């Protein structure tokens, strides 16, 4: 439905505000220009993971199939994807992604709105994938994959 | 892709039609209903099968306006069912969701429903302090909350803005975070048209408050002074700009409320209209420049002619004196004071010339 | 440490809830005094025995309330004297603080006591210059002047803040030496909610001084103009506003200063109204970047799409000029004017984008 | 060079000179309207000779000022075709160009025709709503609107403005690409005196719109209120500065599109005239580091005020309480109450000095 | 040293010393005007001798103040001789150093004379229309215009202020080249204390209007409106702050002049002082620092709270979906609208946070 | 006509305002100097080809007469010569001031008014002065020489 | 009296805000970063001789305990030791501690209430330990303790 | 008419402003750090004749006396010394005070209000020294002796 050509114009014209080079692809240099005359600080770590994670032929670089996969999914509202994982970051320290169990088991007990002791329990109990005590983020995808 | 991205545009395409047709609808009912309160004061009586017709118009409208918002709403649930990825459409229902759909269907269910009803009205005449009497009808209850309506021109105008409507907009809004609510468009539209706006309201307010005034005091009237619609418009625009009411004061608590009304939006709006009057009254930055080069260039010459006054009195003084057999004192004097003048010029137009370029600098 | 650190924490809440007391046996005392003034006009006369239990009570609440005040004044000595250090406490005694203390006790020991007792009152009527006279009852000059008791509020407020009694903001304001007053918290509210407190204050404001207008009226008041509420709530609202009086003018000088006070009160506050009205108007950071974002793009169309245009006459020109074997004048011309057309566009165009440029520079 | 750059001069002379005498003949006509206006009431009717010559005479003027107003517009056509390369004078026409000339001409001719025709006037009276009926003339719909002929006064300061003609100044504008519009001249004089220019345009509008009120209410008025000079002054100044009407409102519509209209310019230039004169009451540049001076001159003075006295209440209280066998209490406490004063007032004292020196740096 | 700075302060403390006592002689004959204007509308006739004493002592001050006029302007001249360098009186007189002793001197003539003289007054009554007919006395015109004399004042304050004479501050000055007039200390006033001027400024002037259109309307007036002191000070009040004028409006054109003079210094005057009352609701530097502080401070415990929900709500929402063997949909809708709101109060106060952030830094 | 002594006057000071030092000469300071203070950011290869192009005589200087003719050309509200160099500038990129035939095909088949393909093939077809579809500014002073 | 559990919470949270990373213990830098985040400048003289006051371990560093004291002695509205100290500060020069008495005796004549000469003699006297004509702020604290 | 002791220490309280650490003595740099504050810019050069000017003991410093005189000089309104010579400078460049007969031949007859032809050449006659034509500031003073 997508095929019809007023649309199709509407987002080639769009993907050509990023675009200044000419060919139909974006490096990183566009991008940062475009979010630096938003007001925006992009170091390069972060805008790297940016284009690599909707780039899934692997060259470093979007194409016009890309963008749109990247504009539909960010148009949205709400993104049960990296609301959560955000909120992880939030409590996290030196921002490795570790987590010890301890800590949950305190934020989830005195924060918030509460929670009993055996469901919190259990909940960590669920969340450790070995029991090391620390837990990774790989336990968000396991709670978002169905 | 995948259906997605072109299901989003459908329901968008769906959504900004439904709302043309309550414009219409609602307009309509609005118009009917004014020139029948218009018409039935002298044309005809409340009995003439006129006002059955032009009553039976009103209420069809109003039934097709009712169901034309009721599917509208059914497509905003669609429109966030399909944005925040639910499944179930019991998840939109928050409370103050339906408390804005009830809301929306009690204002736009109000109108004059046909027959003949009649109730006793009261009131004090102002200047004499007399009770006055007399029948009044319920339609004039009914017929007045009418412009309650007028929210939907806001819809309307934000659904076909281009801002709201565009896909290099919504990316670069998605890239920088914001949402895309009605607020904000105001706020654009008082950034780039600060006074066509003001204009268009306080044009708009005065005629309709004006008429709804006069539809209000002609009943407990009969000297001709508030039912008198070019009255109505002096007295709405002195009170808009709080000067006075004159020996026009209201008999009715209606034209009260309605003065009331218009002396807080003037004292509103004003400072506003104030404010961006100054805005016009300036120069840029290469007419500032223009100026400034211009200034600069009178005050030398004013500085040079001052010094030579200064320079040519000294000169004429000591000829006066030291170089003249016989001494006259009515000379020196005037040269003396004319020498105290050029001094003070000097030193007046060289402070001026300082100020200004340090002002410049 | 000890002791200490807690025997002030101790002080700190006995003086809080002895602030509690004193509002509630104000405010009763208030309330019993507006029921009786209202029921005292119709229902019964002033001999009865409902007035002298309505005065009892007041009597009674204002005797507690007195002593209330005197002990937490004595509760504040010995914090004084805890807090600087001193073992005798005639060292706190310093003129003014005897001053506010026969102050309040003044202020908080009028009431209407129980009895029966006359005056004579005359007055001079509005817009007629005609003498009145009447038998009014003293209990009017000892009833209105209980709404200064509405000081206790901000006590109260002060007392239960959250930056008066927090420990880290206490330690901090220690560390930064600011002392924490009654002014500091009212700056406080201001900075963060500048819009409801006015609401708030504006409110009470209105309903008070409506019926203590009404009440002072109802004496002198033959024909239901100033003694009605709703009449009363008009000539408020629209002297707030410096509009006017309309035929609504009081015929007594408590009235009159009244509207004086909501005058002064109003004259002062819609500045500041106005003031945090139009603060609400404007575009933060992200949303004024996509907006120049946008307004450049669009821009930059405009220009190309202008100067098409003047190579597209210039062309057209030459063709129709030196192209053709016989010369038709009209087409010349009109292309000629085109091409001028052209050029002023798109130099207002530039010069408008260049505008736009160095402001957002 | 060429034969040009002289006879841009020379149109430019012949453009300006043109300039004069429609102003001349505009300000005739308008003086002898006024004249045979206030002569015509009492003095002669409208049957005299006197009047027919009076008339014929601005017949005249209005023909002549016509013929003017043509002449001066060719010439701006000539002007035109020799600064824009142009051969065909067709090429100037632009609908515009068309619309502006037609809006002269039917301003420009519009005056008292000779001869005697009257109508039919009809009013509603002030305060007391009783009708009035008189057999009015034509002649006063048509000599107000003569005073729309004041426009001529701004295009001959525009054109012998020093900015306008000078050789440095034309060439410091195109070198900067500035255009020289009217409006240009109007906001640098509003820089250079913002002060002069409002108060010349208050007194001639004041004067103005006094005259016109009392000549449209000297026709339904037999009591001398409204169609009296002064009185009309006075109800001006009022209704400029938005305080009321009194007791003198008007029985036309005339007067109170004139009041409207003065309100309306009251309430627009009032607040301009509030903002320059806050400008005249700052220090300049060069008094503010003298008053910054003496102020640290004096409060370093005061805090060693404070400190001394600090120090000699210490020493006194040591000196009465170690030292005099005989320990007399009555001493201690006011020198104890003197070192807290003493210790305020240094705070108090300090905390000045500081907040000046931090907003001085 | 050299007969200078010995001679010089002579000057100036003998100038100092001239201008105490015609402050004293002028405020004297003004005390005397208002008692024998208040004493002679009923107390006794104008054919006493009461009246002969009270106008004789009038005379002998007014003579006295002349006298001391023309001696302080000759102690001026001999202060310019001695500063400008000069050996002949004759160079100070410069026209407007004429002009200016002139105009002082005629201000300073004017008071009752002696007699019995009797003039005729008409004037038309307020809101009825009806003329009025009076023999009034010649000592009305000649006694009012004795307030011009309140110049002296300002005299006398600017000479006795310590910025004038210190010798520090006029060294810092004429280093600085700053002259020291009238208009500085004005303006340093103004800078220092800018209420309690203003606050001095509007009481004297309220009562000196109030007098003044008491005693102009005490003459035409029979009913007790106009000519009372506490409706006057009413009156003035409710002009100034351009409110309205109620039913009481002068039937004398010196009232109405009054009237627009208090109504002009209001206009001028309001936008001052609601200009200076919001420069007292502001924190200073320490106190927006603690401010911001403990709003950080409340921001982060606010966000973690908001951030703990999130994954309390994913938590059950799986539990109750995937751990249960019979799935109730009952729990999970509300649970995910838990977990949107979650989300939302999240994003929220994030922003809020960044907002004031990015505003502190 | 012609100019009498009384305007040579008043542009004899005018002409004073640039040229400072006396010496009857205006440099490349002078005029920089003169613009700086106006607001603007003057190159020296914008001021070179400024004084070039009224400098008949070639000495890189401009003496009255030359002055004289400056003004009064530049004077004047529209002169048809940049106005429409400007246009082409508008399209132009990297400055070489050279134009391949399918840019302006592009330009004057969708931008603007619009013309039809017969009329902008023939616009074209007489463009390029020798058919290399390298169009340059020579040609725009074919349809202003006459 | 004595404390309890509430106000321990209460004074617990507020000593968290300048012992950061969990250390238990304020150092310099702790309390330094807090100073300047109030818009003062602190110097590194003045961290160490504000810790070492309030320190009697000896340690350089702060524990809860001496954070009570701290609080406790700030919390106060006037401290006579502090007012008295600072008022002499106001009359040092140079920053030496020293006062000579021919100074004190302008300073205690000829400014703020005055004093007779007898009275200043009689201060004079046993203001200086040991005569030699200048003065302390040891002498301070001889007349505090009393 | 002598100065009263009143006088004299109102004087030397303002001379304290000026002279700092008591020297008793004012130095040039005492001089420029009270003018720098009060918002002028002040060379070195200026300061030492500005203080020259003065200073009759000709040791570089201004004393009491100095001081006294030196404010005598400077409450005046209009000292014609100075007000006369400062209206050369406006008409002297280049800072040498050597302006040539022409000079004053034409501002004597093209500014102010053009004095008459035959009086200039008469002042010019009188004005010059020797005759070489560079009328100096020495003429100046012959006019003021008397
Ligand atoms: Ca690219
Ligand atoms: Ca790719
Ligand atoms: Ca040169
Ligand atoms: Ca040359
Ligand atoms: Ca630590
Ligand atoms: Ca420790
Ligand atoms: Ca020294
Ligand atoms: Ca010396
Ligand atoms: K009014
Ligand atoms: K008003
Ligand atoms: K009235
Ligand atoms: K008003």
């Amino acid at each position: 439905d997508q095929l019809t050509e007023e649309q199709i114009a509407e987002f080639k014209e769009a993907f050509s505000l990023f675009d200044k080079d000419g060919d139909g692809t974006i490096t990183t240099k566009e991008l940062g220009t475009v979010m630096r005359s938003l007001g925006q600080n992009p170091t390069e770590a972060e805008l790297q993971d940016m284009i690599n994670e909707v780039d899934a032929d692997g060259n470093g670089t979007i194409d016009f199939p890309e963008f749109l996969t990247m504009m539909a999914r960010k148009m949205k509202d709400t993104d049960s994807e990296e609301e959560i994982r955000e909120a992880f970051r939030v409590f996290d320290k030196d921002g490795n992604g570790y987590i010890s169990a301890a800590e949950l088991r305190h934020v989830m007990t005195n924060l918030g709105e509460k929670l009993t002791d055996e469901e919190v329990d259990e909940m960590i109990r669920e969340a450790d994938i070995d029991g090391d005590g620390q837990v990774n983020y790989e336990e968000f995808v396991q709670m978002m994959t169905a | 892709i995948g259906y997605k991205l072109g299901h989003r545009r459908a329901l968008f395409e769906k959504r900004k039609r439904l709302s043309d047709y309550a414009l219409i609808f609602g307009m309509f009912g609005i118009v009917v209903m004014v020139i029948e309160t218009e018409l039935s004061w002298g044309a005809y009586d409340k009995a003439s099968l006129y006002s059955l017709a032009l009553k039976c118009l009103i209420s069809l409208s109003t039934i097709i306006l009712l169901g034309l918002i009721i599917v509208y709403h059914a497509r905003e649930i669609q429109l966030f069912m399909v944005d925040n990825g639910a499944d179930d459409w019991r998840i939109a229902m928050t409370y103050e969701r339906i408390f804005f759909i009830c809301l929306e269907i009690l204002v736009c269910a109000i109108h004059p429903i046909p027959g003949n009803y009649t109730f006793t009205w009261t009131a004090r005449l102002a200047f004499s302090y007399a009770p006055s009497t007399t029948t009044a009808d319920v339609d004039i209850i009914l017929s007045i909350p009418m412009f309650l309506r007028l929210y939907l021109i806001a819809r309307v105008m934000l659904l076909h803005s281009k801002l709201f409507t565009d896909a290099s907009s919504r990316s670069i809004g998605a890239l920088n975070k914001i949402n895309f609510n009605t607020r904000f468009v105001m706020k654009t539209l008082m950034t780039i048209c600060p006074g066509t706006v003001l204009l268009v309201f306080s044009i708009s307010l005065w005629i309709i408050a004006a008429w709804t005034v006069r539809a209000c005091e002609r009943y407990h009237d009969q000297q001709d002074v508030t039912s008198n619609f070019l009255g109505a418009m002096w007295l709405i625009s002195i009170t808009f700009l709080s000067i006075g009411y004159g020996d026009m004061v209201p008999n009715t608590y209606c034209g009260k409320g309605v003065c009331l009304l218009t002396g807080i939006m003037g004292a509103g709006c004003t400072a506003l209209v104030v404010a961006v009057v100054a805005r016009k009254l300036e120069l840029t930055k290469a007419e500032k420049h223009v100026h400034n080069f211009m200034m600069d260039t009178q005050l030398t010459k004013r500085v040079k002619n001052a010094a030579a006054n200064v320079l040519r009195e000294t000169w004429l003084i000591y000829k006066n004196t030291k170089l003249v057999k016989k001494i006259d004192h009515a000379k020196v004097r005037k040269h003396q004071r004319k020498f105290l003048q050029a001094i003070h010029q000097l030193r007046s137009v060289k402070m001026e010339q300082r100020k200004l370029n340090d002002q410049a600098n």
